[PDB]
């Protein structure tokens, strides 16, 4: 690869733009390829686009490693006074080696541990005790008989077998990303990860923002919650749920309480007027694949 | 005359006329307190406590004693400097003095005790029986002051305190109520040092600090041994140390001066880990061998109600009574 | 009822994130960070007892991607 390593450029404004352009281009092109492969890898074939992918990566972190340390080793003592703050941004994007900065069997370790952590997410799947032939998986058919479903024991039996299916074999793995990533980014520069995703909103006061934020927030929630507390107590009656303490996490909307809007079946007010649906336009006028993007248009 | 021995707290004569050490008498003086109020007036001080004959007492009256040593020591200095350095001081300085009393080598060379019990078992056993109060109080102080923190500085709102509470009682000492307990409860009340406006972290900042103290007197007094027995009895320079670390009550910062006596300007527990070495061995092979799990892999685990309904609280469940009733 | 009852999951699961990347939260307290958190938050009570073994997080598919 000839524009893996970059030339010697200088710490002057010509040689910054220069180190840009050249950015700009090598980029453009890794992540060209970095696009194509991950959308060849979720269209039509998943068989060897896994790990074209993680080379796809490890390469793309190699350049990423080269190119961030010749930044480094020619901009280190101007990286704050640059008196520009596209030159700032830029050179604070490159200088982020991110997951370069471990070793290589380290590397190849942390890229392992992720390909592993979304396939073992990917695959898990929960069904019967019985007749353990063919099953459910998560967005197909969990999501929708949780979603569906009026029943207390199948919900729980469903929320507790993908909880189960999908947390119990991902703690190891979870434990060695978190002292990987710890690692990388402490030689990064940053006190820890969670500080490097903070450092995104560029704010000291994020936290104590976020705080103020939800604390304003918090009566409206709570209003909610009541309300569906006390419909779910009329739903499945004094035994699965009271009224002064929380609800049960299958009985909401979604798996993940994410969202209630599957509830809105036994919490709607006023009944009596009817729902908005526009199915029945669908129904005299075909609506194939292109209405609601040329509506977009 | 242990202080006198290493050239430390030459004690004024008024305390030998105007102090009371004996239980009262006459009149419904203090019952008992576990303070040393000092006269102050510029010259002189005073204790106010209790007088018994337990090895207890003695260690209180030790510790009591120890505390008269900071007062006499900074009085020199202005009124406002009156409290040491670091608040959790007057309880270290206080306590590793009693420290070296409680080993049974001092009793035996002061006199209190015919020959020392140079053994492993009776080591193991005076061990475990003082880190039953130096370290099971560790997770405790940290909790309240936590706990304390979080609701002034608004992180829990008057909706969460018991929850707040017994999550963290849940985290760190690890015991959870027998009774499912609810936001109209208050179980921070029960402490006392919740509803009085009274700092809790200091007491765990002396729990850490004397051993380290210990430690570093230690390193001071020559004696290169184990942790148990080394009491700082007759030790001219390690008195000497400790009055040139008494000189100055906050006076400087607390870093600098612990810097100064140990070597480094932070806490650390080290020393702490060094001395309760042989009981740590010892705990871990005794946990191996029962093979179980060292702590916390199930909570939400509330014990159930044991017939609580208070009617059966007097029944007697105790095996050796039962036993004797058998016989 | 469709983003009210959102918010709080944004606002919890990135906090648990942080309390695990900072090391506030050792690989023994996994579960138990987010189910208070849960509780605490957006007043969800686990339906069925989890101890430490399990991990309430990997369920969520921004956790382990
Ligand atoms: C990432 O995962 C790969 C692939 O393994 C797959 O994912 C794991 C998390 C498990 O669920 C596996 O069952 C699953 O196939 C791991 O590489 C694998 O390493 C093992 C150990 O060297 C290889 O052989 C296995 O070894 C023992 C017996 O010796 C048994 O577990 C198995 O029967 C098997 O023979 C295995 O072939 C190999 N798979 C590859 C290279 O594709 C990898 O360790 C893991 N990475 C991390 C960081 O955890
Ligand atoms: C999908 O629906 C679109 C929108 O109706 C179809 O596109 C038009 O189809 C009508 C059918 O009468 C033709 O007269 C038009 O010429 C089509 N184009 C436009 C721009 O209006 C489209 O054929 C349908 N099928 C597919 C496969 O897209
Ligand atoms: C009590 O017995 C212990 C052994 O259980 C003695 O251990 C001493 O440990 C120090 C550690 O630095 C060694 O330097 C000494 O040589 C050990 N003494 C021995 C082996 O006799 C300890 O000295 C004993 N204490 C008393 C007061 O006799
Ligand atoms: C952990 O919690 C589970 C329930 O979520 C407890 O129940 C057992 O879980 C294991 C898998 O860990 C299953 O194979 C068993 O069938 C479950 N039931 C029984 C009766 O054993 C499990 O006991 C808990 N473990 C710990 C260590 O707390
Ligand atoms: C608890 O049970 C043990 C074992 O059953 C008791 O020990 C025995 O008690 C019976 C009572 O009839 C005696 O006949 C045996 O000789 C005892 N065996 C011994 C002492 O080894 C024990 O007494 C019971 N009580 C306690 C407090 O342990
Ligand atoms: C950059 O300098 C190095 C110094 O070793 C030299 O080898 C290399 O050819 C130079 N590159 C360019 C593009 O001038
Ligand atoms: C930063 O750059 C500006 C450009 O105007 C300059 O005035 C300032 O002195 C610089 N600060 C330094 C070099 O510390």
């Amino acid at each position: 690869d000839p524009g893996l390593q970059p030339g010697n450029f200088s710490a002057d404004e010509a040689g910054a733009q220069l180190f840009a352009q050249s950015y700009n281009s090598s980029a453009e092109q890794v992540l060209f390829q970095s696009v194509a492969a991950s959308w060849a890898h979720d269209t039509n074939i998943t068989a060897e686009n896994a790990r074209r992918q993680e080379e796809a990566a490890l390469l793309s972190q190699e350049f990423a490693e080269a190119w961030g340390q010749k930044a480094k080793e020619l901009y280190e003592p101007i990286w704050q006074n640059f008196t520009d703050p596209q030159l700032r941004r830029i050179i604070g994007a490159v200088r982020t080696l991110g997951s370069a900065n471990l070793p290589l069997a380290k590397r190849q370790q942390y890229n392992a541990l992720l390909s592993n952590m979304s396939r073992i997410y990917s695959t898990a799947k929960v069904c019967l005790p019985n007749k353990t032939a063919t099953c459910w998986s998560l967005d197909p058919d969990l999501t929708n008989i949780l979603a569906s479903s009026r029943s207390y024991a199948m919900l729980l039996f469903a929320w507790e077998g993908w909880h189960n299916a999908a947390g119990i074999p991902l703690k190891p793995l979870y434990e060695d990303f978190t002292a990987l990533s710890n690692e990388a980014y402490k030689q990064d520069g940053f006190t820890d990860t969670g500080a490097y995703w903070r450092s995104w909103y560029n704010s000291p006061t994020f936290e104590d923002d976020l705080e103020h934020l939800y604390q304003q927030l918090e009566p409206l929630y709570l209003n909610l919650h009541a309300f569906v507390r006390r419909a779910l107590h009329r739903r499945y009656g004094d035994r699965y749920i009271n009224l002064r303490g929380p609800i049960p996490a299958h009985l909401l909307g979604d798996m993940w309480a994410q969202s209630w809007e599957n509830i809105y079946d036994m919490v709607v007010p006023f009944p009596d007027k009817p729902n908005l649906d526009v199915t029945s336009t669908m129904l005299q006028q075909g609506w194939n694949a292109t209405h609601m993007f040329r509506v977009a248009e | 005359e242990f202080f006198t021995s290493l050239e430390l707290s030459p004690m004024p004569p008024e305390f030998w006329e105007g102090s009371m050490l004996e239980k009262p008498a006459d009149g419904r003086e203090v019952v008992c307190h576990a303070s040393a109020w000092d006269f102050y007036n510029r010259k002189d001080f005073r204790i106010k406590q209790c007088t018994r004959v337990t090895m207890d007492q003695l260690s209180t009256v030790h510790h009591e004693m120890g505390h008269i040593q900071y007062y006499l020591q900074y009085k020199d200095l202005p009124v406002s400097l009156r409290r040491g350095a670091n608040p959790g001081f007057h309880e270290a300085i206080g306590d590793v003095l009693a420290l070296s009393v409680s080993t049974p080598e001092h009793l035996h060379k002061i006199g209190l005790l015919d020959r020392v019990t140079n053994d492993t078992e009776s080591d193991i056993n005076y061990l475990l029986k003082m880190a039953l109060e130096k370290i099971a109080f560790l997770p405790f102080g940290y909790l309240v002051d936590q706990w304390r923190w979080g609701v002034f500085s608004g992180r829990t709102p008057p909706s969460r305190y018991n929850f707040d509470w017994w999550y963290l009682r849940t985290k760190y000492q690890g015991i959870c109520p027998p009774v499912t307990r609810n936001e109209t409860h208050f179980d921070a009340g029960a402490k006392f040092h919740v509803p009085n406006v009274t700092p809790y972290i200091r007491y765990f900042v002396s729990f850490v600090l004397q051993f380290q103290f210990h430690e570093a007197l230690c390193k001071e007094a020559g004696y290169e041994g184990p942790l148990h027995q080394c009491d700082i009895y007759r030790s001219t320079k390690a008195g000497a140390k400790l009055r040139k670390v008494l000189q100055a009550g906050s006076s400087r910062p607390w870093q600098e001066v612990l810097k100064d006596m140990v070597g480094l300007d932070a806490l650390d527990a080290q020393p702490l880990l060094k001395y309760f070495q042989p009981v740590t061995q010892w705990l871990q092979e005794q946990n191996q061998q029962n093979g179980e799990v060292l702590g916390w892999p199930e909570y939400q685990w509330h014990p159930p109600l044991p017939d609580n309904y208070p009617e059966g609280i007097d029944l007697v469940t105790d095996e050796a009574e039962a036993s004797k009733f058998v016989e």
